[PDB]
DNA sequence: AAAGGACGAAACACCGTGCTCGCTTCGGAAGCACATATACTAAAATTGGAA
DNA sequence: TTCCAATTTTAGTATATGTGCTTCCGAAGCGAGCACGGTGTTTCGTCCTTT
RNA sequence: CUCGCUUCGG
């Protein structure tokens, strides 16, 4: 007849498993693909474009237009992601160092890690112990990196492995064909002599034949990371369940929901206030379209690589808006807020919205002395007490008291501002309707938002807080004046 | 840790959250079981 | 001829049709010569030598054909044969010949012969996944999956 | 919001949180920083560890493992920003028992 | 090796089951591990772990080694699990080279992994009694003759043998017997005087005990490489050259190992005398063939000596590189057209080259050669050299040179082939799963005929099998069958490209 | 400047090159038939360990009639390490 | 002074393109501070060679 | 055959370029908001020549 | 509204 499904379980978060998403998983998670670089439609209504940025299938950011994925308003919409396909793979700046590290660990030809079998077994045994800590993992990664950089030839395929270093910005160079002051290897001589046709057609190649090492563009790095054996992935200290080496190079961008990027319709002019993320995404999509157009139209290799570098730089700025090795001609003109900027700083999420955040049901007033109050009491102005409400639950003890409070209404000081019914959660404003009937219909379990009355425990604080006694709980007593008053003997803790 | 408890919006382990409270309800643990006739 | 003109460029337009017809005619001539050499079966050395065609000889044959009005130099046909070599259908060897009816390169003459491909098309290209343009995005569970793949649908239906 | 002109509320700064921690008042700290400021109820899929909507997980295309969970809204914003940064936070839920 | 892991998972699930494919995949993904940690990580019972490990080690898919404190650790051979896909080719090539008796021998060896010679001859005789009829019995003598003929040609090899316990450390038994391999008795068949006749499935102490045999896949790979080289040279020059090089490789088979840059050199006179007499060829014709092949710009063979008349050697690694190059150019041509293949061959012959030089040498108009070059760059078919004028590596002040690296492109193509075969198997399994309902319905209606075939078999059950609604569904059944046939054929034929690429990749490694 | 696109590109973009037709001959069809035979025969092989069915509803007199019977191969424990005996 | 056909201009969308007309061009670092990796350099050890 | 001399190899060990930080609220207000360069198209007003 | 900048208060 009816299937038994559990309504709600008191689920508690146990732990957070950090990780990475492969390009396939990004498409699976996302709802739509963003391909239009424009934002609004041509018509004067300026509705957001379809399959472009600000599409309301990615949530909503305006109180009037609901989300298209889930038919809910701005208050209830959790937001939904989209995905943007990149024509050319680009290095993830946040993982760039990691990429370099991994490129140092493994062979550049057979993709195996630079470790002997005995050292492999030893490191696996050391990693297999239970209770491995984050510091232990970092130390093991450092030791393995040192011992891998000790070697120079491959025990698996025999290919030479030179040094891998960061040249320029977001570019990796592998010194495969290093100069040998001693007798030269056949490989380097063959590589040097393979430039015969290029030298014949371009003489300038010959003076610059030196310093011509292997360049690991994101395509080659992605291809190499796709061929790393899964056995050696734990030896890179990377959790196989969390992610894979191929995930370090991004080919899809998860464009965030509209809730992260609010848009303000400033109808006073013909424009809107948009955050930096939307403009960065617009520029990235424009660059993808430009690269595709250049590939179609047969452009030079120099400008193709320039557009690829521009796309990499734009992705890095979208992730982190404060980089160092930016070329002066490639430097941004103005200042944009990347995700790192939104996270770090005194106004970031952690310090400005997570560790310490603004609250309601609070007030801030000038103080004046009052010696006639006990040291555990504080005088609250009548005006503030009429605003700061306490939700008192109707029980068998305070029913006759809450009835009188409801009868008084929101104007007389001992009284209430709202009534929340037990069965239906529809709040009732006490300024309207017959208050006597509402008082006569007070059921047990109803919530009455009573005014702050005498005896209520109230926190009292001086904002420059040095020690724990800078904030204390007092008992509120309502007084006709407009200042917070307390006994002067309590001045010394608050300073 | 305390900071992650604050971020996740869960009661922190230190302070009043170290212990757990039980209700001294009128009860009988391991109540008598109705016998099975067919088995 | 480099900065302007050229036997291929006509009014700042590359002639794809002209080069295609040149490739077809040269390859047909080389294939016919190789077929005649194989059918001769007189001796393997003589068979291979007769299958060989000089650049001057094929240039004279092309001039006899006279497909286009523009005069084609010997090195023009040499470049056409080089493109045919890059197509994997003909093979060139530089032999030692001090002087003769060609006399082009000092002591060396280039002989071209139509040669069969090494192997038939590989097994990889016989499957749609080997030619799929969205092979990177293919995944077991997702929008692009082998279970619902259109390419194999058309391929099996065909 | 921030200011009096915008009818903003007062701010529990980092040191206020530190003083509340020093007192050991866990329940009041939770009520002030979660219940009274940015309380929210999200839907988390217990299988993939990602955030769902309206009791449904689009990633898993299922609704069996989706469970409601109380959380500060700023934490949800942080999780979504981290997901956009390819730093995927996967939540392994459990019963409160 | 994620594609390799997926393909191994599919093969093990199709061939052995589920509780065993999980163990195989875990071993491949995590490497060598002791039994208890495998059981703990997999999450299944210890008995199932033991059954999976023993059934895997029976087919030589995994091996066990001893370590410190006498712990036994099991490591899987991913290459062997991938070689499992070549079983139809192994059976077909042993049926081509020998009689059907050898075909059945190799089939039993592959289906059982390890077997004794008495067991294999008994099974082959039992199966062959069904092929013939009219009371003819299958004797063990001819089966043993075919088995020893396979053994001397190195197609079947003895499994590693446990050392004698009494002579080697008599006392406490080790956790693992530490099987070692001896090349003296590697291909020595035992003397088994017992003979017999296979039973006709009427359904109404071992002299060679401890001597286990298996299929030597290395010999099959060497034979396949010889076949590929012979076919290539036949396509190049003539069938006469193919026969000449086939005879040279046949002579080289025994005297050389499976991995050498060059084989043992041969003289002209021994090639002439070893050639089949069916070819009316004189000594000077053979010398002409040898010297004209020696001048081939493919360098299949080489002189490498003057003594004994025409002294010649065969270049194996050069031939494999040429075959890999041909495979790469063929896949490029079939995926992007003949013009793109022209560009690919141009940039292969010229080691480094630029866009303008490519356009000048290919006679391909601009905006199309550049587009095809960018397309091939997007698929890792070539890499840019990017010689910089300054260490800043700015694009405006550097030269970009196109260059095809055969090794990296071959590895990419092998990975793509692995994923392609995985996708083909997935599609076949999906179609089978979705049509299993009609499969069961048709199995039932055809088993109505299959049941009571002769006993109590009235004719009134022949006009009602097609009476049910399965008749209009037979078209869907036929489509399913032809789709499965085509998918299996393509899966088999991609294995040839996989073999060529894998051989080229293996022969370019040093394993130092 | 590149044009703006109103709809995302098709999920499976079309290709003007089609896969080469499969190789044909007696040998290739023999390979196909042999592979199908191996599929059909190696599932019934005792090496193919099936998932153990469990949770029998009831015991019945028909169980003995429906009891699945299959010959089991005996591993050579001399080569196999000692830990895998049942 | 009241006309009106054609011409000219001027003011607002519009797309190629990237906030600077032309390609340049400065200064200052803000301080206290723990990382880095480069380049060096140096010694010590091992192997080749005179006696 | 073996003591000295030379070369290499790696390792360690000092500076010097990078990245990273720098009190807690609170309150007003003033600015200014992405663009602008030139190009085209449309609309409107008036230099003569006409009642 | 967002952002920055200043001036305050303490
Ligand atoms: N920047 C600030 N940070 C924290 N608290 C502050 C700050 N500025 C002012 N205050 C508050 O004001 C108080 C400072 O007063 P204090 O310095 O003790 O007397 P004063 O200002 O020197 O007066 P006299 O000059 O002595 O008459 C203490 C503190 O709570
Ligand atoms: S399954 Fe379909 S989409 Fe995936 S690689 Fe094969 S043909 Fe392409
Ligand atoms: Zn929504
Ligand atoms: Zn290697
Ligand atoms: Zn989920």
């Amino acid at each position: 007849k009816e299937q038994f499904r559990e309504t709600d379980v008191a689920k508690k978060i146990s732990h957070i498993c950090f990780g990475m998403k492969s390009p396939e998983e990004m498409r699976q998670q996302a709802h739509i693909q963003v391909v239009s670089k424009n934002l609004y439609s041509q018509d004067n209504q300026h509705a957001p474009l379809l399959y472009g940025v600000l599409d309301h299938r990615m949530g909503t950011s305006e109180k009037d237009r609901p989300c298209e994925t889930c038919g809910k308003n701005l208050a209830d919409c959790l937001g939904h992601y989209g995905y943007i396909d990149l024509e050319l793979p680009c290095f993830h700046v946040g993982y760039f160092r990691a990429v370099i590290g991994i490129l140092q660990m493994i062979c550049k030809t057979c993709c195996h890690i630079m470790l002997s079998q005995e050292e492999k077994k030893q490191f696996l045994d050391y990693l297999k112990r239970p209770g491995l800590t984050y510091l232990q993992k970092r130390g093991l990664k450092k030791k393995i990196s040192d011992k891998c950089r000790k070697k120079n030839i491959c025990h698996h395929c025999g290919a030479f492995n030179g040094t891998v270093k960061k040249c320029g910005l977001l570019k990796i160079i592998h010194e495969k064909y290093k100069t040998n002051k001693k007798v030269v290897d056949p490989i380097v001589s063959n590589f040097l002599q393979s430039f015969e046709t290029a030298i014949e057609h371009n003489k300038e190649v010959e003076p610059l034949l030196g310093r011509a090492q292997e360049n690991l563009n994101p395509l080659v790095v992605l291809n190499l990371f796709k061929r790393i054996p899964a056995e050696d992935v734990p030896l890179l200290l990377m959790n196989p369940e969390a992610g894979k080496p191929s995930d370090l190079i991004l080919t899809r961008l998860l464009v965030p929901p509209l809730c992260i990027r609010p848009s303000v319709v400033s109808d006073l002019k013909s424009g809107t206030n948009e955050d930096d993320l939307t403009m960065k995404l617009t520029e990235i999509i424009f660059l993808n379209d430009v690269i595709k157009k250049h590939r179609i139209s047969g452009a030079k290799t120099q400008m193709i690589m320039e557009d690829w570098d521009f796309l990499q730089l734009q992705c890095a700025l979208y992730i982190n808006s404060e980089l160092s090795g930016i070329p002066l001609n490639m430097a941004p003109k103005k200042w944009t807020r990347g995700f790192v900027q939104r996270l770090k700083g005194k106004q970031g999420r952690f310090r400005g919205n997570l560790s310490g955040k603004r609250v309601d049901f609070s007030g801030r007033t000038v103080i004046s002395p009052d010696p006639n109050l006990r040291i555990d009491e504080v005088a609250v102005p009548v005006h503030v007490a009429k605003i700061l409400t306490f939700p008192e639950k109707v029980n068998k003890a305070n029913i006759n008291f809450l009835r009188k409070l409801v009868q008084n209404g929101p104007e007389v000081h001992p009284g209430a501002n709202f009534i929340q019914q037990r069965h239906t959660q529809m709040k009732r404003f006490l300024k309207y309707g017959n208050r006597e009937k509402m008082a006569q219909e007070l059921k047990y379990g109803d919530i009455v938002e009573r005014h702050l009355i005498d005896g209520d425990v109230v926190l009292f604080n001086r904002q420059p807080s040095l020690h724990k006694l800078s904030i204390m709980a007092h008992l509120a007593r309502v007084k006709p004046h407009r200042t917070f008053r307390f006994n002067e003997c309590v001045c010394t803790p608050y300073n | 840790g305390v900071s992650e408890c604050i971020i996740m919006g869960i009661p922190m382990n230190i302070g009043t959250g170290l212990f757990k409270l039980l209700h001294k309800a009128d009860r009988d643990p391991n109540p008598p079981k109705r016998p099975l006739i067919f088995d | 001829r480099s900065v302007t003109g050229g036997a291929w460029y006509s009014d700042q337009d590359f002639e794809s049709e002209f080069v295609e017809v040149l490739n077809q005619q040269c390859f047909k001539f080389l294939q016919s010569k190789a077929e005649t050499a194989r059918e001769s079966k007189q001796n393997p050395m003589i068979q291979r030598n007769s299958s060989f065609a000089s650049s001057h000889e094929v240039w004279k044959y092309i001039c006899e054909l006279g497909i286009s009005k523009v005069e084609l130099s010997m090195e023009d046909i040499e470049t056409i044969l080089n493109t045919l070599i890059y197509d994997g259908k003909v093979e060139m060897t530089i032999i030692a010949a001090k002087e003769g009816t060609v006399g082009s390169v000092d002591g060396h003459m280039k002989l071209y012969r139509a040669v069969n491909p090494i192997i038939p098309p590989t097994g990889l290209v016989r499957a749609p996944c080997g030619l799929c343009p969205v092979f990177d995005d293919c995944h077991e569970g997702g929008e692009i999956s082998p279970s619902n793949c259109i390419y194999m649908t058309e391929w099996l239906e065909f | 919001t921030e200011g009096r002109s915008r009818d903003g509320g007062l701010r529990l700064g980092e040191m206020e949180r530190d003083c509340l921690i020093g007192y050991g008042a866990s329940m009041l700290l939770l009520e002030r920083l979660m219940i009274s400021s940015d309380a929210f109820e999200v839907d988390v899929c217990g299988q993939c560890g990602l955030l769902g909507y309206s009791g449904w997980c689009h990633y898993c295309k299922s609704s069996c493992h989706v469970s409601s969970l109380r959380i500060p809204y700023a934490c949800k914003l942080l999780f979504q920003e981290l997901q956009s940064m390819n730093i995927i936070p996967r939540l392994k839920l459990s019963k409160y028992n | 090796t994620q594609a390799e892991i997926k393909l191994c998972s599919l093969l093990l699930q199709e061939h052995f089951g589920e509780i065993v494919e999980k163990i195989g995949v875990h071993l491949i993904r995590t490497g060598s591990q002791p039994l208890r940690v495998i059981a703990h990580d997999t999450g299944t019972s210890l008995d199932q772990v033991k059954k999976a490990l023993c059934v895997l080690v029976q087919h030589n898919l995994v091996s066990y080694q001893v370590h410190k404190r006498g712990v036994v650790e099991y490591e899987a051979q991913c290459s062997r699990v991938l070689r499992m896909l070549r079983y139809p080719r192994y059976i077909y090539t042993t049926k081509t080279l020998y009689s059907d008796t050898g075909e059945l021998i190799v089939e039993e060896l592959l289906l059982n992994g390890k077997l004794t010679m008495s067991a294999v001859v008994k099974k082959v005789a039992d199966r062959l009694t069904e092929t013939m009829e009219d009371g003819k019995t299958m004797d063990y003598a001819e089966v043993s003759n075919t088995f020893v003929r396979l053994a001397d040609t190195h197609f079947v090899q003895r499994c590693p043998s446990v050392p004698t316990t009494e002579n080697s450390d008599p006392g406490p038994p080790p956790p693992a017997p530490t099987l070692v391999i001896n090349e003296k008795d590697m291909y020595l068949v035992p003397k088994l005087s017992l003979i017999g006749k296979g039973k006709r499935r009427r359904s109404s102490p071992i002299p060679d005990d401890g001597i286990y045999w298996q299929a030597n896949l290395d010999r099959f790979h060497q034979h396949f490489r010889d076949q590929a080289i012979v076919s290539a040279v036949a396509n190049r020059m003539d069938q006469t050259s193919s026969e000449i090089v086939r005879t040279m490789l046949r002579m080289s088979e025994i005297t050389t190992s499976s991995s050498a840059p060059f084989t043992q050199p041969l003289s002209s006179n021994e090639i002439f005398r070893s050639l089949p007499v069916g070819y009316n060829i004189s000594k000077q014709v053979l010398d002409q063939y040898l010297t004209l092949l020696a001048d081939d710009p493919l360098e299949f063979v080489g002189k490498s000596g003057d003594s004994g008349g025409g002294m010649y050697v065969i270049n194996l690694h050069k031939a494999l590189a040429s075959l890999a190059t041909a495979t790469l150019e063929s896949v490029v041509q079939e995926r992007f057209g003949s013009r793109c293949a022209r560009i690919f061959r141009l940039v292969l012959q010229k080691k480094h080259i630029e866009q303008k030089q490519v356009e000048d040498f290919a006679m391909i108009p601009a905006k199309e050669a550049k587009d095809m070059l960018y397309k091939m760059l997007s698929e890792n078919f070539m890499s840019l050299q990017e010689i910089p004028k300054t260490p800043d590596h700015a694009p405006s002040r550097t030269f970009y040179l196109y260059t095809v690296n055969i090794l990296s492109a071959a590895r990419m193509l092998l990975h793509r082939c692995y994923k392609s075969i995985a996708n083909l198997i997935e599609r076949r399994q999906f179609e089978t799963k979705e049509n299993k309902r009609l499969l069961e319905k048709s199995q039932r209606v055809e088993a109505i005929i299959a049941s009571m075939q002769a006993t109590g078999a009235e004719e009134a059950q022949l006009q009602e099998i097609e009476e049910m609604i399965t008749a209009p569904e037979r078209q869907q059944l036929e489509t399913l069958k032809r789709n499965v046939n085509k998918l299996d054929a393509s899966e088999i034929q991609v294995d040839e490209t996989i073999f060529l690429l894998e051989s080229y990749i293996e022969c370019t490694m040093k394993r130092q | 400047l590149p044009d703006v696109v109103l709809k995302p590109p098709p999920l499976f973009p079309d290709t003007d090159y089609k896969p080469v037709p499969l190789k044909t001959g007696e040998g290739e069809e023999y390979m196909l038939a042999l592979k199908q035979e191996l599929r059909e025969t190696m599932k019934r092989m005792p090496y193919f360990i099936e998932t153990p069915e469990e949770r029998q509803d009831i015991e019945r007199y028909s169980k003995r009639y429906m009891k699945v019977y299959k010959e089991e191969w005996i591993p050579d424990w001399r080569r196999l390490p000692r830990e895998m005996m049942p």
